[PDB]
RNA sequence: CUUGAGUCUCGUAGAGGGGGGUAGAAUUCCAGGUGUAGCGGUGAAAUGCGUAGAGAUCUGGAGGAAUACCGGUGGCGAAGGCGGCCCCCUGGACGAAGACUGACGCUCAGGUGCGAAAGCGUGGGGAGCAAACAGGAUUAGAUACCCUGGUAGUCCACGCCGUAAACGAUGUCGACUUGGAGGUUGUGCCGGCGUGGCUUCCGGAGCUAACGCGUUAAGUCGACCGCCUGGGGAGUACGGCCGCAAGGUUAAAACUCAAAUGAAUUGACGGGGGCCCGCACAAGCGGUGGAGCAUGUGGUUUAAUUCGAUGCAACGCGA
């Protein structure tokens, strides 16, 4: 579990920091779900968003198989 | 059955070689409970059945066998409406009782006069995998080889 | 005639058939084998051992290209995803990468439920 | 699902990697999904009562441990 | 007058709406390469596609539609509904500290607006799917289920239609009345202690015919509105209004029945599930059904062919 955003006071997860981001998605790309990486709800969802940002700017993958 | 508590029967071996093998053999020659005219059969057509091949008693017997033993064979299950052959392992005991059934079965129907001539016949036929008892053999190993694709539930 | 040693093996099971297609790495098929034309036919061909049949036979067909190193691109739901893999490395190839490339709409309308 | 055989890696042990790479991307499992169309009525029916019963499991479990049968 | 109602200041969350733009996966088609005999589909087949080179694989292009993962008995909206990402325009809700107005409120027949999908009109578009339709099966038949195709339609703009199991089968507003476990979104204080909004489940008293509801009531009350009066005939006919139509809406009677109905109980049954058993299958051996004869029965005949048993459980049975 442990929500790593809640402990580290972010406001908004940034969609340029692809480090972080990497953590969040699956080997072939996939998000991963919040019952798994135990992320709160409300950091989930701005999760999700910032993944499709990078994605539309070819900084994180849609899948493994381009 | 349901319930599985069945034992083996023992059964005594012949009296002429103390063979257990060739005692199960005379009884599925048996016919209307007349083993003493059936050990006859069995005797007499072994008696001609060394002298033919000149090699022995039980293992002339013996070399029929493996000519005839079948390896794996098909138990039908149905699965919707279509029936799925499957082939399956026989297992050993199985093995002798299958090829003893196809020869003496192979015997009754020939052309030859007395039924020790006919399973002499039979028995040589075996041994060079001429007769209809081999041809069994055969065709239950093409049919489990033609549905070897078919080898799981 | 030609010699690659290196190509990509391209393993289609669906449901009714498996197809197997040895490509070179740049996509120029070499040889094929299919469950179907491999003796089998109806349920028989829906086997995971009629892909494992078909493997061996395509192997069997560029055997006179000299292919060693092989990749594996597995495409399909078929059951015949696992045994046609197998029988590729028994047959005698390097298996350097088994990958699914089965396609996933990220699309079209599926057709209709089947009511059976 | 990407896999490389590596060294002194036997084929066994590379072809079991690969199960589990397909597996838990579930590759398989959105195959069969998307193979027909599923109405939106039913899907919503089916995600609803997949909940229910998830929850009913978990009562009947808890609820369990503080009975004995014996 | 300030407690109901509302205004202002700061912020929070959100698939709320409308307009535009763009992305990636996949399908299909077009062209070309490699390559050879099948592909496809089914319970099984065939129709169908393919030696005029398919299917498989690769390269390039066109196009349309929907947005995997996130994704959640999660969120937003009056309801219908709303899901890639970005911008523009815009609606509502909520919280904390006050300030402000001063009953400005609630409900609402008629009226007005919104209202899934299908459908209709005009003009576009059209990948996939798919009513109608065609063929192949299945079948006693098969105007179906299944398969191969496939046109309206599904998509866009504008206008109509105005109905849905439009459901929580539960009108709206307000007050009060034990608890527990969650989810979601704020916020004060020091992971803990509060305080708000929304939402899911279990359950207490109470209520209910029962099932169940249970601070989000189907409990205790108040305000207003809508509706019901046995089943069928019938939400039908006629009339009026509305609609391009399809039809919507308002809405009977003769006649007919003595019930129709709701919930729960005990069985029985299920081509429901689970767990067991039996010469029930399976594994085997020998039979019957063919022949001749014995014997019983049926039918027919006869003056009479005595009467009875006559699915399993009558028929070498009473005998
Ligand atoms: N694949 C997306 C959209 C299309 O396809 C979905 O399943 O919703
Ligand atoms: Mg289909
Ligand atoms: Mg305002
Ligand atoms: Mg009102
Ligand atoms: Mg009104
Ligand atoms: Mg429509
Ligand atoms: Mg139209
Ligand atoms: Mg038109
Ligand atoms: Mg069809
Ligand atoms: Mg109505
Ligand atoms: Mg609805
Ligand atoms: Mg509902
Ligand atoms: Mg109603
Ligand atoms: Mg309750
Ligand atoms: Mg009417
Ligand atoms: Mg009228
Ligand atoms: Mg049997
Ligand atoms: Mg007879
Ligand atoms: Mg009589
Ligand atoms: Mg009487
Ligand atoms: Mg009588």
């Amino acid at each position: 579990k442990f929500c790593r955003f809640t402990a580290e006071g972010v406001q908004e997860i940034d969609y340029k920091d692809i480090a972080t981001l990497k953590n969040y998605i699956t080997e072939s790309g996939k998000i991963v779900p919040s019952r798994i990486t135990g992320t709160r709800a409300k950091y989930q969802r701005q999760l999700a968003r910032a993944i499709k940002r990078a994605r539309y700017l070819s900084l994180l993958p849609y899948t493994d198989r381009h | 059955p349901r319930r599985r508590v069945i034992g083996q029967r023992k059964i005594l071996p012949d009296p002429k070689f103390g063979s257990e093998l060739l005692a199960k053999f005379v009884n599925i020659l048996m016919v209307d409970g007349k083993k003493s005219t059936a050990e006859s059969i069995v005797y007499s057509a072994l008696e001609t059945l060394a002298q033919r091949s000149g090699k022995s008693e039980l293992e002339a017997f013996e070399v029929a066998l493996e000519n005839v033993r079948p390896t794996v064979e098909v138990k039908s299950r149905r699965v919707g409406g279509s029936t799925y052959q499957v082939p399956v392992e026989v297992r050993p005991v199985r093995r002798n009782a299958l090829a003893m059934r196809w020869i003496v079965e192979a015997a009754r129907k020939r052309g030859d006069k007395s039924m020790a001539l006919r399973l002499a016949n039979e028995l040589s036929d075996a041994a060079e995998n001429k007769g209809t008892a081999v041809k069994k053999r055969e065709d239950v190993h093409r049919m489990a080889e033609a549905n070897k694709a078919f080898a799981h539930y | 005639r030609k010699q690659v040693s290196d190509g990509v093996a391209h393993i289609h099971a669906s449901f009714n058939n498996t197809i197997v297609t040895i490509t070179d790495r740049q996509g120029n098929a070499l040889g094929w084998a299919t469950a179907g034309g491999s003796g089998f036919r109806g349920s028989r061909k829906s086997t995971p051992f009629a892909a494992q049949v078909a493997a061996e036979r395509c192997a069997d067909a560029v055997k006179e290209y000299g292919i060693k190193n092989l990749e594996v691109m597995v495409k399909g739901p078929g059951p015949g995803r696992e045994s046609t893999i197998r029988a590729l490395n028994a047959a005698g190839f390097r298996i350097t990468n088994i990958t699914d490339v089965t396609p996933i709409p990220h699309g079209c309308r599926p057709p209709k439920k089947r009511r059976v | 699902p990407v896999i490389k055989v590596r060294e002194n890696e036997p084929f066994d042990v590379a072809l079991r990697r690969f199960k589990r790479s397909c597996e838990k991307a579930g590759v398989l499992a959105e195959v069969r999904r998307r193979e027909f169309y599923e109405k939106p009525t039913t899907e919503r029916k089916r995600a609803k009562a997949s909940a229910v019963k998830r929850h009913a499991k978990k009562l009947a479990r808890e609820n369990a441990r503080r009975t004995r049968l014996y």
